[PDB]
RNA sequence: ACCCACUCGGCACCUUACGAGAAAUCAAAGUCUUUGGGUUCUGGGGGGAGUAUGGUCGCAAGGCUGAAACUUAAAGGAAUUGACGGAAGGGCACCACCAGGAGUGGAGCCUGCGGCUUAAUUUGACUCAACACGGGGAAACUCACCAGGUCCAGACACAAUAAGGAUUGACAGAUUGAGAGCUCUUUCUUGAUUUUGUGGGUGGUGGUGCAUGGCCGUUCUUAGUUGGUGGAGUGAUUUGUCUGCUUAAUUGCGAUAACGAACGAGACCUUAACCUACUAAAUAGUGGUGCUAGCAUUUGCUGGUUAUCCACUUCUUAGAGGGACUAUCGGUUUCAAGCCGAUGGAAGUUUGAGGCAAUAACAGGUCUGUGAUGCCCUUAGACGUUCUGGGCCGCACGCGCGCUACACUGACGGAGCCAGCGAGUCUAACCUUGGCCGAGAGGUCUUGGUAAUCUUGUGAAACUCCGUCGUGCUGGGGAUAGAGCAUUGUAAUUAUUGCUCUUCAACGAGGAAUUCCUAGUAAGCGCAAGUCAUCAGCUUGCGUUGAUUACGUCCCUGCCCUUUGUACACACC
């Protein structure tokens, strides 16, 4: 046929990186439990899920996207 | 002719084996005198009806009822 | 000298074959396993090789005598059936010719093929039997090619990662052709569905039609193939299946060691023709009647009225029948099969035209129709797939099929005005009448039809008639090009198609060559169907107008058949 040629530079792909995560939320001197981050305002999560902190942006990522709530 | 189609049936069947595949082509023609609902025989066949010896003369004569 | 009969001994031929032979053949090649008349010579698988060597003869060239090593499974004879020939004899045919028709080959464009060009211009096929072919009319799709972007739709098994998360998704920005979370930033989400690895799969219009199936084309516009009992032969085989005649035909007659049959041809089937006979019909139509218009008026003539009723089946429809069997008569022929002419007949060229179609062959074409398929390749930086965009249309030019023309048997313009084969919309937008608007293309409002019901009598075109033009590239011809308007489509640029104005090319009948054709045929002419959102200069069918010329032959070509040769049989590649 012909095969093979390259300027170079094969794509990637992703990762979901790491993070041992829920760390966010915080108790207490025993033994209270106070939410970090706010969560979300559609029926559709019922209030587990929560919103990204970026800049304007907070956002519902279990929305696989859906919906803008900035404070 | 004609025929073919009152009177043969056939079929192709491929059939896959491990080097190939052989082509299967089975034909068969049935008896026509006993075709049941068409034509009994070939367009082909002519029978004669076949006469009857005849021991004739016997002058005149007239039967009365 | 000549004729007849006989007889010795010659050169030969004929027919037989009791007899011989592997056969071809042989009055010897007989009198041979029932093996002995006399005698002489030579051979013992093929090659090596009539070679080496020695002897001998010769002027020579050479003659006579004449080994082995080694190699090798056949070489060889006769006959059989095929195949094949640049041998001979016959035949068949408008993909041959004769007599001619209409052309193509010259021109413009259309369209396929080569070639060149190209990021790519995807590819198969190259005499008949490749090139308006792949139903191949490609704007996306199709699509295979090119520039680039996503996705897995990587079954399953084992292992590994790993609930402290195996993995999934994304708002905005960056990016990107892109409102692709492709990637990146950022940091939520998801919860054992995936991820990673090996093994194994899977897809692929990737390769192989020289691995296959199936299908198809070609041989073939052909006429050939086989078995029973008999005859011949040791046998493979042959005769039957043939000199002739005849047919479209191994179709028949006839001849005959053959007789009588089967596949194929024929029969059969379909369609076109004929039925005042049969059965019928408001989804076909006719006559009467009513309701009624117009013109004459003396009855009349020409219409309207899917039902106002009555009757019919000529025309239309499709069931069932009938019909033709080359009939009658006559010519001709072996007085056979047949052929010819005349009359009759709807019909007498296999009634016309098709459908089916044996045995065998080809490295014909098709893996790009198939979730038909072997093997090879490839498989996540994909040859899987999808998305955006381009390409198959690219243009010094060679080849093929075509369309339109060169005008006066014509173009233009009024007017006349007649087909047949088709097809059309359900969970949808198909065939479209009618009304308006519009120069046109078209638009818009309604409408009938899933149809013998509506489009549609598809009022088709050639054609007919009355005019204009008047032989002038002319008012023949309409290529090329400019501007504007509409239609299909998400999209029209490289201009899908349609319309209007304008531009007005070559082409003054086409060299060598070459295609097709015998009656409703040729040629002219349109239409419907396929393809189809849109696009026919293509195809497949259809009807309309409708001739000239053969009714013969073997000259050209092509092919079948005998006879003949073969050292071929994988068969003259
Ligand atoms: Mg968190
Ligand atoms: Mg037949
Ligand atoms: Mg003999
Ligand atoms: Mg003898
Ligand atoms: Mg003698
Ligand atoms: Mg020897
Ligand atoms: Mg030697
Ligand atoms: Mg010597
Ligand atoms: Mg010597
Ligand atoms: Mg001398
Ligand atoms: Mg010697
Ligand atoms: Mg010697
Ligand atoms: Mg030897
Ligand atoms: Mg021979
Ligand atoms: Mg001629
Ligand atoms: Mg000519
Ligand atoms: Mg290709
Ligand atoms: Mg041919
Ligand atoms: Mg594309
Ligand atoms: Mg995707
Ligand atoms: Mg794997
Ligand atoms: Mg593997
Ligand atoms: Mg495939
Ligand atoms: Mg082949
Ligand atoms: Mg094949
Ligand atoms: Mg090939
Ligand atoms: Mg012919
Ligand atoms: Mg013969
Ligand atoms: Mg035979
Ligand atoms: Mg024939
Ligand atoms: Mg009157
Ligand atoms: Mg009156
Ligand atoms: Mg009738
Ligand atoms: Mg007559
Ligand atoms: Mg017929
Ligand atoms: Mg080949
Ligand atoms: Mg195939
Ligand atoms: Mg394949
Ligand atoms: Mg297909
Ligand atoms: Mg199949
Ligand atoms: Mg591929
Ligand atoms: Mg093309
Ligand atoms: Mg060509
Ligand atoms: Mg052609
Ligand atoms: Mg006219
Ligand atoms: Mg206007
Ligand atoms: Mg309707
Ligand atoms: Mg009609
Ligand atoms: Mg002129
Ligand atoms: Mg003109
Ligand atoms: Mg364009
Ligand atoms: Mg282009
Ligand atoms: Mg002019
Ligand atoms: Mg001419
Ligand atoms: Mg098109
Ligand atoms: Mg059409
Ligand atoms: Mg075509
Ligand atoms: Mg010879
Ligand atoms: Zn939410």
């Amino acid at each position: 046929x012909x095969x093979x040629x390259x300027x170079x530079x094969x794509x990637x792909x992703x990762x979901x990186x790491x993070x041992x995560v829920l760390s966010y939320y915080k108790v207490d001197a025993e033994g209270k439990v106070t939410k970090l981050r706010r969560e979300c305002s559609n029926p559709t999560c019922g209030a587990g899920v929560f919103l990204a902190n970026h800049k304007d942006r907070l956002y519902c990522g279990k929305c696989h996207s859906v919906y803008k709530v900035n404070a | 002719g004609q025929p073919v189609n009152d009177f043969i049936d056939t079929a192709t069947r491929h059939v896959l084996m491990r080097q190939g595949v052989l082509g299967i082509k089975v034909k068969i023609m049935r008896d026509p005198a006993k075709s049941r609902t068409g034509p009994k025989a070939l367009p082909d066949a002519v029978t004669i009806i076949e006469p009857k010896e005849e021991e004739p003369i016997l002058a005149p004569s007239v039967k009365d009822y």
